[PDB]
C-alpha cells in the first residue's frame, strides 16, 4: 500500500476493527423492517 | 463446423441400438412392451413387472448381450400414474461396450422379484429403493432400512413426503437424552414457482385431450 | 316453547320426486301466505335434492318431515298438519 | 446522519427503531445495535445535478463494466430532473 | 355444416368460418406469440409477432387478423416463421430500456419470456437507445413510458372496456408516444386493469411497486367481497403477507377484470385492525384482555337476558358460516331479530321466494338481452363488473339500455327517462313510449338496484317494477326461460344473509329495542346507542374497528375475507367460497369458530364443530349455499307478483338518487376500504386536481 | 487469489449511494436460500432494500450471488476470519453487511478491478 | 381391477395369523429389551405400548396392507433385538418431551387457528 | 390375464397407514384439486394444463430474531401435479385426505373479426388505431 495505496472514498472506515466477537461490541441480529399490522387504537373518550 | 455449439449426433450408434432393440423385443415378447432409442443414443426397454428376473437374466447371460454389470437401480415416483413407482435398471456390457436401460412399473402395494439372484450388486440398491420409496421386494435376503434413521416413519423420496419432514431432533435436558419433536422451521422454505407460462419445446407438445 | 318460527321447503327444480311440491307451490302457496303473513315460509330450492320440509320451532328446534314424491294434496295435508298446533 | 430514538437508540436508515415497550430489546444491552452511519438516502443528495445540452443522456454509474447497466434518461420535462434508477445521479437540461 | 377444415402444422382441424389463424393454432395447442392481441379487446396488428408462414404462400401472414379458409397448412414452426419472430423481437428489444432488475414486470414479463423462447441470444444494435419522458395518470398506475412497446393494448382497453377516451397515441414514427397529451388522470373503476393487459413494465401498480417478485409469491385463489359481483381473484401471499390481488378468469362473473376497490384495498387489511379482545375497564375504556374473559362476559349477558331483548345486526362483509352460527345461537335464545344493514322490502313474498331478491337472468345473460332497464341504480360504482358486462353487451349486440335513476355517467350512452319514481307507473300503464319498446324486445331485462330499496318507499318501487315485468310477461314477446325481474345488490353478505332467513333491514331492532345487540361486522352506522335502550350490551365481531367498535364493550377480533375459508354468494345467486390466504393477525380468530366457542361457554353448545360440519349445517338451512359455482335458477315469479298485489304502498316525489353519483364516493365504502391508505390517495386525487398526487416513481 | 470467496458485503457507488436496487436476483439464485430480501419505495424515489439478511450459517459460499448481481452490489469479500462465539452473530442483516462494505471496500474494489475482465 | 396379487397373505385370516406371532415376538423380549437398553420405564408400560401400537392399526381391512405393516414391524423388532436402536430411538415411541395437545374445541380455539 | 395367486381386493386402497404421516396431518387437512389460472400479468397458457394438489395454509408467525416467516406445518410447500382430474382425485383418498375439486376453467372461444373495427352501422367501429 505504500507504493500503491487503494482509492479513497468517504464511506471507507478510517479505523479497522478486529474480531469484536465476545467483547461487549458484538453484532446482535435484529429486524431491519418496520411493523406490518397497525393495531386499532381504542378511543380514550369515555363513550356513552 | 456449422454446429460449433450443438452436440454432434451419431447415427451409426442409433442404428446399432435400434437393431438390438428389435432383437431383444423378438427374443422375449412375453415381457417387452415397448422399446425406444432416445435422441442421444440411449436404449430403454419397457418390460412387464413379472419379467424383471427373466429379462435381466437374458441380458446378463446371452452371448449377444453380455450385460454383466448393474450400474444402478433406482425408481422415479410419478403420482399421476396408477403405478406411481417406476423401477429403472441400468446395465453395462463390457464385452460390447454398450449400456441398456430396463424399466418396470409398480404401485404402492406390490412386491417385485428381487434381482439379487441375477446381480448381487442389486442387494444394497434394493434396500435403498424400499427405504426411500417403500417398494417391497420379495425373496430379498435382508430387506431393511439402509439410509434413513432407525425407527423412521414414511418414505422420504415419495413426492407426497414433505421436504422438511415431519419430525426434527433436539437434546432435551429434562430426560438427558436426544428426543424427537414435530418440525418447526425458523424460516419456512420459500417455494419458488418459476415455470414460464410460455411453451418451451414444440417437439414435446403433448396433443390435447 | 315450540311455537312455529319458520317453515323451510327444499325442493328440486326438475326432479320427478319433487314434482308434487311444485304442483302445490304454484297453486296453494299464495293462499297459505295470506293466512300466515308473519310466518317466514322458506322455499330455498336446489337441484338433485330430496324434497324435504324443515320446521323451526322455538328455542332452536327443527323437525325434518320429508315430502319425497308427495303429491300436491299430500304436501298441503302435511303443511296444515305441521301448523295445526300453534305452539 | 443518525437520529436517536426517544427511548435512546439509534434509528437505522430504514427507519427501524424498537418501541419503548418492545421486549425485543434486551439483546442490545451489554452489546451494540449495529447501524450504518453513511445513510445512502442522504449521501446521494449531495451529488451535484449534472447539466448537459442534450435531450437524452446515457448513465452507467462510471467504470463501464464496473457500473450499473447503461440506461438512457429523457431530460425533457424542464419542471424537474431526470435521475438514473440504478444509482440516483440526477441530470438536467440547462434551460433546454 | 359451415365448419371449414384447416391443417395446423399438417394436422387437420375443424374451424368455424371466420376464425383467425391464431385461434386455429390454439385448437391444436400451439400458442402463437403475441403482444398486441388480447382476446377480450379488439385485434390491431401492431404486434407483428403473430406472424406465421402459410404453406405454399410467399408472404408471412399475421395470425392475429387473418381469417382462414379451405385447406391451409399453418406452418407454425417453419423456418421462415422463426426468422420472422427473431426479426420482430430484435426490433422490439432494440430501444427497450435496461430496466429488468428495476422493472416490476421482471419475472412475469411477456417480453422477457418470449425473448427466451422465440428470440435471439444477443443483440447487433450498436446505437443509442431512445428515452421518453414519463407521464402521470394518477396515484394508482406506475407509468414508465420508456419501456412501452406501443402495443396499444391500453388504448384499446380504455376505449372498449372502460368507455373513457383519454389514452391515445401522439406523434408518428419512432417518436410516437402513447399517453394522454394534456395531463389528466385516467380514472375509472376499471383503471387498474391496464396494469394487467400491458405486456411490459410500462404500466404497473404504484401501491405494490417493487415490493415483491413474481417467482417468490404464493398464489391463492379466493373470491372478492368488496362488491356484490363476487369477482374471482388470485390473492398472492409471501411470508404471511398480502401484496397483490390479481384477477382470475371465469368468463361469466368478472371475465378477466376486477374493480379498483377490489385490487387496491389490501392495504386496508393491514391498518386499523382488531387483534385482541377488548373489555371496558372501570372507566368504560376498552382495554386488552384474554379471550376467556371476553367470552365469559358475553356468555353471562346472553344467558341472563333472553327472548327478544337479544338481537344481531349482521354487517355487509360477513360470511355465510358466521351468519348461520349467529342465527343458531340466537335462535336457541328465542331471538328472531337477526337483522342486516341492507334494507330489502319484506312486504309481500320478501325473502321467502328466492326469485324476489336475485339477478335471476345471471351476469352472462346480459350479453343475450336486447333491452335493459336500470331503475334507481348506478352500476358504474355499485357493481363495476356488471356495468362492464352491460357495456360489453352494448358494444357487440347493440343492446339498448335505459335508465330511470338520476342522470349519471355510465360510460356508454343511455336514454334518460326522467328521475321521477312515477315513471314506473306510467310504463306499467303503457302511457310512456318506452312501454311499447319493452313489448317488442325479444329478451327484455329489468334491473332494480338494492340502493333504491333503501328508501322508505322501497316496497312501492318493488311492486312497480314487478308490475312492469308482469305486463311484459303476459305479452308473448318474452320466452319462457327468460327471467325478466332482476335485483342488483351492493354489499357482499346480502344474498347469503337473506337466503339463510335473516330479516332484511334493521326495522325490527328499533321497533323492539334489544339490550344484548350483536354487532356482527356492522359498520354502516344504521343503529346508534341513542335508539337502543339505556345500558345496552354491544358485541362487535369485526376485523377493522371503524364505527361498530367504539360503541361496544366486548370487542371480539374477527377474521378478514383473506383470512378465512368463507362462503360468499354474489347477487346472481352463485355461492362461491374463498380460501385462507394468510392467517388472521394477533389473537383474532375465524368468525364462525368465535360464535361456536361463545355458545359452548354460554352452555347452549352448537352442534357443528368443524368447517365441514357448519357447511353441512349451511346445506340444511339452504341447499344452494353448498353448490359452489352453480347458479341455482329460481322460479315462481308469478307467485311473488301475486303477493305484491296484496297491500298497497304509494310512491313519493323524491327522485331516485343513487348514493354514489361520481367517482369520488365510489372509493370510500366499506371498513377495509375506509381503513386503506392507498385508497385515500385516490379519493384525494379525484377531489382536487392532478397537482395533489405525484411521487418520484421510478421502480 | 483475487477470486477468493469469503465474508459477504454490500458495496456502494463512488457517489455514496448503495449499489443494490433490490432485483432479488441474488435471493432467487441462492442455492441454500440463505438470502432474504424485502424492498419498499424509498422516501426520495429510487428504492432499495429495507431488509437484506444473509444467513451465514446457511450460506454455502458458492459465489452465485455475486455473479447474479447486475450491479455488483453483493460480493464475497477477502475476509475469512469472521469466526464468532455465538450462532446469532453469524446471522447478518443489512446493517452488518453494509458495515462490511464500508470496511473491506479498500480491498474488494481492487479484487474486482483485477478480475472483472475475466468475468 | 378388483383383483391384484398379494404380498404374503391370501386373505385376512392368514394376514391376522401373521399379526399374532408378531405380537408374540413383540411381547416376549420387552422385559429383555428394557433390561438391555436400561429403560427408565418399567416393563409394564412397555407391554401395553406394544399393545397400543398394534391397536391403533386396527381399521386396516386389506390383506396386502396388513402384510406391509407385519413385515415393517418385523424390521422394528429386528432393529430392537440386535441393539440397532439406542435409548433415544426406543423412547421415541413414548412421546415424553412434547406437551399434551388438548382435544376439546374450546382449548384449540384458545391457542390458535388449528382446525 | 395374470395367474399370480389373484385374490379379490375390492376394498379401496388405504395406503395411509404406511406413508408415515402423523394423525393430525391426515384428517384436519383439506386438499384442493384445481387447474391453476394463468398469471394475469402474462398472457401465456403453458401453466394451466396440469391439475395441481395443494394443502390449506396454516399459521405463519414471525421469529423473535430478525423475523422470517416461521411455520410449523410440514405440508405447506407440498404441491403435486396430475395430468387428469381422475388421477388427482384418486390420489387424495388413497392417501386419505379430504378434498374439494374445482373444475377446469376453459376460456370460451370468442369470435374475432378485424373488419368489425370499421363498421358502417354497428357501434363496434373504433375511434383510433
Ligand atoms: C420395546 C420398546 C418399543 C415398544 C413399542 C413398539 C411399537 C411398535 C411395535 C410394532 C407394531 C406393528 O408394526 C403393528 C403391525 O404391524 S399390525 C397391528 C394390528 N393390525 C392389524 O392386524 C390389521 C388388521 N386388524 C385386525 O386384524 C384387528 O384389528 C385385530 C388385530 C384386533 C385382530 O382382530 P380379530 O380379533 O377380529
Ligand atoms: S418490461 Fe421490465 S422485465 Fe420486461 S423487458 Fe422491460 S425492463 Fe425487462
Ligand atoms: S403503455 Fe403498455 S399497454 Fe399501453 S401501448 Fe405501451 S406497452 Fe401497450
Ligand atoms: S454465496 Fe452464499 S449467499 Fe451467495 S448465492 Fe451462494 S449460498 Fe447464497
Ligand atoms: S442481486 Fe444485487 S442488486 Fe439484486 S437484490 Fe441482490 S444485492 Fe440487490
Ligand atoms: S398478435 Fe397479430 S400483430 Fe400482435
Ligand atoms: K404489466
Ligand atoms: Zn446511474
Amino acid at each position: 500500500p505504500t507504493t500503491k495505496p487503494p482509492t479513497a472514498r468517504k464511506y471507507i472506515w478510517t479505523n479497522h476493527k478486529f474480531n469484536v466477537s465476545g467483547t461487549p461490541q458484538q453484532y446482535v441480529p435484529y429486524s431491519t423492517t418496520r411493523k406490518k399490522i397497525q393495531e386499532w387504537v381504542p378511543p380514550s373518550t369515555p363513550y356513552k | 463446423d456449422t454446429r460449433p455449439t450443438i452436440r454432434p449426433r451419431n447415427d451409426v450408434v442409433h442404428k446399432q441400438l435400434s437393431a438390438f432393440g428389435q432383437y431383444v423385443a423378438e427374443i422375449l415378447p412375453k415381457y417387452v412392451q415397448q422399446v425406444q432409442v432416445s435422441c442421444f443414443n440411449e436404449l430403454e426397454i419397457f418390460i412387464h413387472p413379472d419379467g424383471v428376473i427373466p429379462v435381466l437374466t437374458f441380458l446378463r447371460d446371452h452371448t449377444n448381450a453380455q450385460f454383466k454389470s448393474l450400474a444402478d437401480l433406482t425408481a422415479v415416483d410419478v403420482p399421476t400414474r396408477q403405478n406411481r413407482f417406476e423401477i429403472v435398471y441400468n446395465l453395462l456390457s463390457l464385452r460390447f461396450n454398450s449400456q441398456i436401460r430396463v424399466k418396470t412399473y409398480t404401485d404402492e402395494l406390490t412386491p417385485i422379484e428381487s434381482s439379487v439372484t441375477v446381480y448381487k450388486a442389486a442387494n444394497w440398491y434394493e434396500r435403498e429403493i424400499w427405504d426411500m420409496f417403500g417398494v417391497f421386494f420379495a425373496n430379498h435376503p435382508d430387506l431393511r432400512r439402509i439410509l434413513t434413521g432407525y425407527g423412521f416413519e414414511g418414505h422420504p423420496f415419495r413426492k407426497d413426503f414433505p421436504l422438511s419432514g415431519y419430525v426434527e431432533l433436539r437434546y432435551d435436558d429434562e430426560v438427558k437424552r436426544v428426543v424427537a419433536e414435530p418440525v418447526e422451521l425458523a424460516q419456512e422454505f420459500r417455494k419458488f414457482d418459476l415455470n414460464s407460462p410460455w411453451e418451451a419445446f414444440p417437439a414435446y407438445r403433448q396433443p390435447p385431450e | 316453547k315450540l311455537g312455529l318460527r319458520e317453515i323451510r321447503i327444499h325442493l328440486c327444480q326438475r326432479s320427478p320426486g319433487s314434482q308434487g311440491v311444485r304442483d302445490f307451490i304454484e297453486k296453494r302457496y299464495v293462499e297459505l301466505k295470506k293466512a300466515n303473513p308473519d310466518l317466514p315460509i322458506l322455499i330455498r330450492e336446489c337441484s338433485d335434492v330430496q324434497p324435504k320440509l324443515w320446521a323451526r320451532y322455538a328455542f332452536g328446534q327443527e323437525k325434518n318431515v320429508s315430502l319425497n314424491n308427495f303429491s300436491a294434496d299430500q304436501v298441503t295435508r302435511t303443511l296444515e298438519n305441521v301448523l295445526s298446533g300453534k305452539a | 446522519g443518525v437520529r436517536t430514538s426517544p427511548t435512546g437508540e439509534k434509528v437505522t436508515h430504514t427507519g427501524q427503531a424498537y418501541d419503548d415497550g418492545d421486549y425485543r430489546r434486551v439483546r442490545f444491552s451489554d452489546r451494540q445495535k449495529e447501524v450504518n452511519e453513511n445513510f445512502a438516502i442522504d449521501l446521494i443528495a449531495e451529488q451535484p445535478v449534472s447539466e448537459v445540452g442534450s435531450r437524452v443522456i446515457s448513465c452507467d454509474g462510471g467504470g463501464g463494466a464496473l457500473g450499473h447497466p447503461r440506461v438512457y434518461i429523457n431530460l425533457d420535462k424542464e419542471t424537474k430532473t431526470g435521475t438514473c434508477g440504478y444509482c440516483g445521479l440526477q441530470f438536467r437540461q440547462p434551460h433546454h | 355444416s359451415n365448419l371449414i377444415e384447416v391443417f395446423v402444422d399438417g394436422q387437420s382441424v375443424m374451424v368455424e368460418p371466420g376464425t383467425t389463424v391464431l385461434q386455429a393454432c390454439e385448437k391444436v395447442g400451439m400458442q402463437i406469440p403475441r403482444f398486441c392481441y388480447h382476446e377480450r379487446l379488439s385485434v390491431a396488428g401492431n404486434c407483428r409477432m403473430c406472424l406465421v408462414e402459410i404453406e405454399k404462400a410467399p408472404k408471412v401472414v399475421a395470425a392475429c387478423a387473418m381469417p382462414v379458409m379451405k385447406g391451409w397448412n399453418i406452418l407454425t414452426n417453419s423456418e421462415k416463421s422463426k426468422k420472422a419472430r427473431e426479426g420482430v423481437m430484435e426490433f422490439l428489444l432494440a430501444n427497450h430500456p435496461l430496466d429488468c432488475p428495476i422493472c416490476d414486470q421482471g419475472g412475469e414479463c411477456d417480453l422477457q419470456d418470449q425473448s427466451m423462447m422465440f428470440g435471439s441470444d444477443r443483440s447487433r444494435f450498436l446505437e443509442g437507445k431512445r428515452a421518453v419522458e414519463d407521464k402521470n395518470i394518477g396515484p394508482l398506475v406506475k407509468t414508465i413510458m420508456t419501456r412501452c412497446i406501443q402495443c396499444t393494448r391500453c388504448i384499446r382497453f380504455a376505449s372498449e372496456i372502460a368507455g373513457v377516451d383519454d389514452l391515445g397515441t401522439t406523434g408518428r414514427g419512432n417518436d410516437m408516444q402513447v399517453g394522454t397529451y394534456i395531463e389528466k388522470m385516467f380514472m375509472s373503476e376499471l383503471s387498474g386493469n391496464i396494469i394487467d393487459i400491458c405486456p411490459v413494465g410500462a404500466l404497473t401498480s404504484k401501491p405494490y411497486a417493487f415490493t415483491a417478485r413474481p417467482w417468490e409469491t404464493r398464489k391463492t385463489e379466493s373470491i372478492d367481497v368488496m362488491d356484490a359481483v363476487g369477482s374471482n381473484i388470485v390473492v398472492s401471499t409471501r411470508t404471511g403477507e398480502v401484496m397483490r390481488i390479481l384477477p382470475r378468469m371465469h368468463e361469466d362473473i368478472n371475465e378477466e377484470w376486477i374493480s379498483d376497490k377490489t385490487r387496491f384495498a389490501y392495504d386496508g387489511l393491514k391498518r386499523q385492525r382488531l387483534t385482541q379482545p377488548m373489555i371496558r375497564n372501570e372507566k368504560g375504556l376498552l382495554t386488552y384482555t384474554t379471550w376467556e374473559d371476553a367470552l365469559s362476559r358475553v356468555a353471562g349477558m346472553l344467558q341472563s337476558f333472553q327472548g327478544n331483548d337479544v338481537a344481531a345486526i349482521a354487517g355487509g362483509l360477513v360470511d355465510a358460516e358466521a351468519l348461520v352460527a349467529l342465527k343458531d345461537l340466537l335462535n336457541r335464545v328465542d331471538s328472531d331479530s337477526l337483522c342486516t344493514e341492507e334494507v330489502f322490502p319484506t312486504a309481500g313474498a320478501g325473502t321467502d321466494l328466492r326469485s324476489n331478491y336475485l339477478l335471476n337472468t345471471t351476469i352472462a345473460g346480459v350479453e343475450e338481452a336486447d333491452v335493459i332497464l336500470l331503475v334507481g341504480t348506478n352500476p358504474r360504482f355499485e357493481a363495476p363488473l356488471f356495468n362492464a358486462r352491460i357495456r360489453k353487451s352494448w358494444l357487440h349486440n347493440d343492446l339498448k339500455v335505459a335508465l330511470i335513476g338520476s342522470p349519471v355517467d355510465l360510460t356508454y350512452r343511455y336514454d334518460h327517462l326522467g328521475d321521477s319514481p312515477k315513471i314506473l307507473q306510467d310504463i306499467a300503464s303503457g302511457n310512456h313510449p318506452f312501454s311499447q319498446i319493452l313489448k317488442e324486445a325479444k329478451k327484455p331485462m329489468v334491473v332494480l338496484g338494492s340502493s333504491a330499496l333503501q328508501r322508505s318507499d322501497g316496497t312501492a318501487i318493488l311492486a312497480a317494477v314487478s308490475n312492469i315485468a308482469q305486463n311484459i310477461r303476459l305479452s308473448s314477446g318474452v320466452t319462457g326461460d327468460w327471467k325478466v325481474m332482476n335485483i342488483l345488490h351492493r354489499i357482499a353478505s346480502q344474498v347469503a344473509a337473506l337466503d339463510l332467513g335473516y330479516k332484511p333491514g334493521v326495522e325490527a331492532i328499533r321497533k323492539n329495542p334489544p339490550k344484548v345487540l350483536f354487532l356482527l361486522g356492522a359498520d354502516g352506522g344504521c343503529i346508534t346507542r341513542q335508539d337502543l335502550p339505556k345500558d345496552c350490551f354491544i358485541i362487535y365481531q369485526g376485523h377493522h374497528g371503524d364505527v361498530g367498535a367504539p360503541m361496544a364493550d366486548v370487542i371480539l377480533p374477527g377474521a378478514a375475507y383473506t383470512e378465512k375459508s368463507a362462503t360468499y354468494v354474489n347477487t346472481e345467486g352463485r355461492a362461491q367460497q374463498t380460501k385462507v390466504a394468510v392467517t388472521p393477525p394477533g389473537l383474532a380468530r375465524e368468525d364462525w369458530k368465535i360464535i361456536r366457542a361463545l355458545s359452548e361457554i354460554a352452555g347452549m353448545t352448537l352442534p357443528y364443530d368443524t368447517l365441514d360440519q357448519v357447511r353441512s349445517r349451511l346445506e340444511e338451512v339452504s341447499p344452494n349455499l353448498v353448490r359452489y359455482d352453480d347458479v341455482e335458477g329460481a322460479n315462481y315469479f308469478q307467485q311473488a307478483n301475486e303477493l305484491s298485489k296484496l297491500v298497497n304502498q304509494q310512491l313519493l316525489a323524491d327522485p331516485l338518487v343513487p348514493p354514489q353519483l361520481t367517482i369520488k364516493d365510489f372509493y370510500m365504502t366499506d371498513s377495509i376500504s375506509r381503513a386503506s391508505q392507498t385508497m385515500a390517495k385516490c379519493v384525494k386525487a379525484v377531489t382536487e386536481g392532478i397537482q395533489a398526487v405525484e411521487e418520484p416513481s421510478i421502480c | 487469489s483475487p477470486r477468493f470467496r469469503g465474508e459477504h458485503a454490500l458495496r456502494r457507488y463512488p457517489s455514496g449511494e448503495e449499489r443494490c436496487i433490490a432485483c432479488k436476483l441474488c435471493e432467487a439464485v441462492c442455492p441454500a436460500q440463505a438470502i432474504t430480501i424485502e424492498a419498499e419505495p424509498r422516501a426520495d424515489g429510487s428504492r432499495r432494500t429495507t431488509r437484506y439478511d444473509i444467513d451465514m450459517t446457511k450460506c454455502i459460499y458458492c459465489g452465485f450471488c455475486q455473479e447474479a448481481c447486475p450491479v455488483d452490489a453483493i460480493v464475497e469479500g477477502p475476509n475469512f476470519e469472521f469466526s464468532t462465539e455465538t450462532h446469532e452473530e453469524l446471522l447478518y442483516n443489512k446493517e452488518k453487511l453494509l458495515n462490511n462494505g464500508d470496511k473491506w471496500e479498500a480491498e474488494i474494489a481492487a479484487n474486482i478491478q483485477a478480475d472483472y475482465l475475466y468475468r | 381391477g378388483t383383483s391384484v396379487k398379494p404380498i404374503f397373505s391370501r386373505d385376512m385370516n392368514e394376514a391376522k395369523r401373521r399379526v399374532r406371532e408378531l405380537y408374540r415376538a413383540w411381547y416376549r423380549e420387552v422385559p429383555n429389551t428394557v433390561h438391555l437398553f436400561q429403560l427408565d420405564i418399567s416393563v409394564k408400560q412397555g407391554r401395553d405400548k406394544v399393545r397400543e401400537m398394534f391397536m391403533k392399526n386396527a381399521h386396516v381391512t386389506d390383506p396386502r396392507v396388513v402384510d406391509l405393516l407385519v413385515i415393517k414391524g418385523k424390521m422394528e423388532l429386528e432393529e430392537t433385538i440386535n441393539v440397532w436402536k439406542q435409548r433415544t430411538h426406543i423412547m421415541r415411541f413414548f412421546h415424553e418431551t412434547e406437551a399434551p395437545r388438548p382435544t376439546d374445541f374450546l382449548s384449540k380455539f384458545y391457542v390458535g387457528h388449528d382446525p | 390375464t395374470q395367474d399370480t395367486q389373484l385374490i379379490a381386493v375390492d376394498e379401496k386402497l388405504d395406503i395411509t397407514t404406511l406413508t408415515g404421516v402423523p394423525e393430525e396431518h391426515i384428517k384436519t387437512r383439506k386438499v384442493r384439486i384445481f387447474v391453476p389460472a394463468r398469471n394475469n400479468m402474462q398472457s401465456g397458457v403453458n401453466n394451466t394444463k396440469k391439475w395441481k394438489m395443494e394443502f390449506d395454509t396454516r399459521e405463519r408467525w414471525e421469529n423473535p430474531l430478525m423475523g422470517w416467516s416461521s411455520t410449523a406445518d410440514p405440508l405447506s410447500n407440498l404441491v403435486l401435479t396430475f395430468s387428469t382430474k381422475e388421477d388427482a382425485v384418486a390420489f387424495a383418498e388413497k392417501n386419505g385426505w379430504s378434498f374439494d375439486v374445482e373444475e377446469r376453467k376453459v376460456p370460451k372461444p370468442k369470435s374475432k373479426s378485424y373488419g368489425a373495427n370499421f363498421s358502417w352501422n354497428k357501434r363496434t367501429r373504433v375511434s383510433t388505431k
